[PDB]
């Protein structure tokens, strides 16, 4: 509707209280994706192995401990404040955060801390930026307003609402920096409505940068957040060791039923035991936190490398879908070097000769005037000239024929294939020219790494 | 418990000498029955929401009250509070003001500028608005400066009543104040003030007056609230030196393979200025073949040392475009520290000297 909710009532003693109401904080698209099952699914021993090691709190000790305690002494205080969480994509910033909200709603139930409305906000997971307020307001009263009468009823009801009517509210503010916008509206209402007294609304700010706000934000912006930033530093290689040790521990060095005639494995007809060696382990979590110390990464690693070890197992036996299951660091290794190869180098290595020379023939012109931007009228001129040079002998002329004319009499000599094809793979560039001779032709890849592809060959 | 209540926490301290100007302004328009425009300007953190509000929740058709004259009389005096920024078009300004004084019984009219507001005010009673945060009423010269412009002539005019209170953010103008910020002994009163009325106090007087001088009122409360829930976390003078230093460094957390590119990103700015991430790794893989130090590391990979430095924040990358005769758009690698403590850092490990 378009009536807020400051023409709801008719004066401020004449709200009722808000936590009597069957409607406010809270007071069927899971059955259409469900079938019946007319076969087996057959789970070998590295099935079980896959699904513990997917992203579906040992190494945050004190990141843990500090956002518990800005809550503690807010929501049982009846007060308002604001946590800002930084750091590295991927480092456990939103499940520490949802560690603290789970712990705080079990502390409600035994009537030590007063009750609570957990609202989760994502920035990236909404099309609009002023969608932000229509989520809230439905969530907290119940309703299902516009954009222009969520944010007016928002501001009516974070300070003229007393206390004594009201309850605490927990908005996690995921992806803060998806929600900046050029008015800069959206970002300065949602932490002005902490410094009120009649509040009582945590926030928890969710971004990527510790200098978030002292760049895209104003000053007004970044006095109204807080001083303390919590710091997410990313996981070493002391730290991923527990992580992947964690999700294994009651499947590594463990016993298994694998059958000999389907391969179906039961966890506790032969006794294959899963092991997975320790300096495989060291060798995965360095190298992903010599990247940068993606928690994903390194369970990724691990996932990836056992897949590689279950294909090789599946094919030596030929079991379907329908003795002792080492994993060696040749699969490990073999999952990290995928990843950072470059198959640039290898593309034009198999590419033709027509798409060889052209490649050739554009830096060979880099070599004598040292521009990098050669035009295509200067390159259909350099590939004629190395042809020319060894016309009189035979062993030359036998390519002319079939580049200019195709072997055959009729077809004339020639002056789109090969230029095209470059163009999609992100190796070569062209500008928006209507002229075919004076148009400027820029590489995208490296100069290094493309005269190795020609003396290949 | 006092730990609860001290994080949570009409003349307000260290501030009799802005808020006697302010009341001056209202004592010369509702008693003589006159419009005028007030300003009211600073730097956001001296307080100023908080002193207008203080105001109207003391000494101060919805929305009725009754002002104290200093003589001794009785007006009906309509105080409201309409923020700028908490709108959906500066155009339409015009329109809340209509329903924060209009009452909800009464036909309820459209405004649409001032030929409409002005006849409405005029058989009226002291309407006293809040226009908070004015900066932003601007269309980001001619038709930038068009609310403001046509909202200081309505509250000029005589034959009305219709005052105007606005609080920016740093012969018909309006009396400019400028917000003086709070120093060392203004911040140490309005701790004491605000915490008066808890009854054990378990700060220390030396504590205060540290945070009081390092943040010269935003600053200030973030400051405290910060050192009580470090205490109550691990469980005075040191108190306050805590919450200064827990929010040379950037470098000492990188490896020693991330020390090699990035000392070979600031060589590279240094002998060709303007350098972008295919030209930096040309210069890095040419630097480390005369030594024969280290093996080489492939231009895919490159990108992922250079994201560790961009987000530790020494290395700021961006999207320009070029100078030269293929003026287009590529990727440029910048740095943003200082060359006093970039070469005092790889220095005291006495392993690298050519690739400084
Ligand atoms: N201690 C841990 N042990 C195991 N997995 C963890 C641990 N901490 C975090 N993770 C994993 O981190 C993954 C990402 O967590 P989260 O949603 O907080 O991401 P993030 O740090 O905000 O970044 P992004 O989602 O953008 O990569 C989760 O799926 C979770 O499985
Ligand atoms: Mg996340
Ligand atoms: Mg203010």
């Amino acid at each position: 509707k378009y009536t807020p909710f400051s023409k709801r009532f008719k004066s401020i003693a004449a709200i009722p209280d808000l936590t009597s109401l069957p409607e406010f904080y809270g007071n069927r698209f899971e059955n259409k994706l469900k079938t019946t099952q007319k076969h087996q699914i057959v789970e070998t021993i590295f099935s079980k192995v896959k699904k513990q090691l997917n992203s579906s709190l040992p190494a945050r000790e004190n990141e843990f401990a500090s956002i518990y305690l800005s809550a503690y002494s807010a929501i049982e205080s009846d007060s308002a404040t604001t946590i800002y969480v930084a750091g590295t994509p991927g480092v456990g910033k939103t499940l520490t955060v949802r560690e603290v909200v789970k712990e705080l709603l079990s502390s409600s139930a035994q009537r030590e801390i007063p009750d609570f409305l957990y609202v989760e906000i994502n920035g990236l997971k909404m099309v609009k930026p002023t969608d932000c307020y229509e989520t809230l307001w439905n969530k907290v009263s119940g309703e299902r307003l516009t954009w222009a009468a969520s944010m007016e009823s928002l501001e009516f009801y974070f300070k003229r609402v007393p206390k004594n009517k009201k309850k605490t509210i927990v908005v996690l503010l995921d992806e803060l920096d998806a929600m900046v916008t050029k008015s800069q509206d959206i970002m300065y209402n949602f932490f002005n409505w902490t410094t009120y007294e009649n509040a009582k609304l945590i926030v928890i700010a969710v971004a990527n940068t510790m200098d978030l706000p002292e760049r895209q934000l104003g000053n007004k912006i970044t006095s109204r957040i807080g001083f303390t930033r919590i710091m997410f530093t990313g996981y070493t290689h002391e730290e991923l060791k527990n992580i992947i040790d964690l999700r294994l521990k009651g499947l590594n060095d463990s016993f298994f039923y694998v059958d000999t005639k389907t391969g179906n494995a039961i966890l506790i007809v032969r006794k294959v035991r899963l092991r997975m060696s320790a300096d495989a382990i060291e060798i995965a979590s360095r190298k992903v936190a010599s990247v940068s110390g993606d928690a994903r990464r390194a369970l990724k690693v691990c996932k990836r490398a056992a897949e590689i070890a279950e294909k090789h197992y599946m094919a030596k036996h030929g079991y379907g879908y329908d003795g002792v299951q080492t994993v060696h660091i040749t699969h490990v290794m073999k999952a990290l070097n995928e990843t950072l190869n470059s198959h640039v180098i290898t593309f034009m290595t198999r590419l033709s000769f027509t798409a060889k020379l052209f490649i050739y023939a554009l830096l060979n012109l880099m070599k004598k005037n040292g521009s990098q931007e050669q035009e295509l009228g200067d390159i259909v001129d350099e590939i004629k000239l190395l042809i020319e040079v060894n016309g009189s002998n035979k062993f030359v002329m036998e390519i002319a024929k079939t580049l200019f004319q195709q072997g055959s009499d009729n077809i004339s000599e020639q002056l789109d294939f090969v230029l095209n094809q470059l163009l999609d793979a992100g190796i070569l560039f062209k500008q928006t020219m209507k002229n075919d001779r004076i148009c400027c032709v820029k590489l995208n890849i490296s100069v290094e790494e493309a005269k190795r592809a020609m003396n290949e060959d | 418990s006092i730990f609860l209540r001290t994080k949570a926490l009409g003349a307000l301290p260290a501030r009799t000498a802005e808020y006697e100007q302010v009341m001056n302004f209202l004592a010369k328009a509702i008693s003589e029955h006159r419009s005028d425009s007030l300003y009211i300007t600073g730097p956001p953190g001296t307080g100023k929401t908080a002193q207008l509000d203080m105001i109207i929740r003391q000494k101060f058709l919805q929305n009725l009250s009754w002002f104290e004259l200093p003589d001794g009389r009785l007006e009906s005096v309509a105080v409201t509070s309409i923020n700028c920024i908490s709108l959906g078009e500066p155009s339409s300004i015009f329109q809340k003001i209509f329903d924060s004084f209009q009452d909800l019984n009464g036909p309820t009219l459209q405004i649409k500028n001032m030929q409409h507001l002005q006849k409405f005010l005029e058989p009226y009673t002291t309407f006293v608005v809040v226009l908070d945060e004015m900066d932003r009423l601007l269309h980001a010269e001619t038709q930038s400066v068009r609310t403001i412009l046509e909202l200081f002539l309505l509250a000029k005019l005589p034959t009305v009543s219709f005052v105007l209170i606005g609080m920016a953010n740093s012969g018909l103008l309006p009396q400019t104040i400028v917000f003086q910020p709070y120093t060392a002994e203004q911040m140490y009163e309005i701790v004491i003030q605000k915490m008066s009325s808890l009854p054990t106090i378990i700060f220390q007087p030396m504590a205060i007056k540290f945070a009081a001088k390092k943040c010269a009122l935003r600053k200030l409360f973030d400051v405290l609230r910060g050192s009580i829930e470090i205490y109550e976390l691990e469980k005075g003078l040191n108190y306050i030196a805590k919450v200064f230093s827990k929010f040379r460094t950037r470098i000492a957390k990188l490896n020693i393979q991330q020390k090699l590119i990035l000392c070979t990103i600031i060589q590279s700015l240094k002998l060709n200025s303007d350098a972008t991430i295919d030209e930096s790794f040309d210069h890095y893989i040419k630097a480390i073949t005369k030594t024969d130090t280290l093996a080489p590391l492939q231009r895919n990979e490159f990108l992922e040392i250079c994201t560790i430095l961009e987000t530790c924040g020494l290395v700021s990358i961006k999207k320009t475009k070029c100078k030269g005769k293929t003026k287009r758009f590529v990727d440029k690698i910048d740095v943003d520290l200082d060359m006093r403590e970039f070469y005092d850092e790889m220095t005291k490990i006495s392993i690298l000297k050519p690739f400084l």
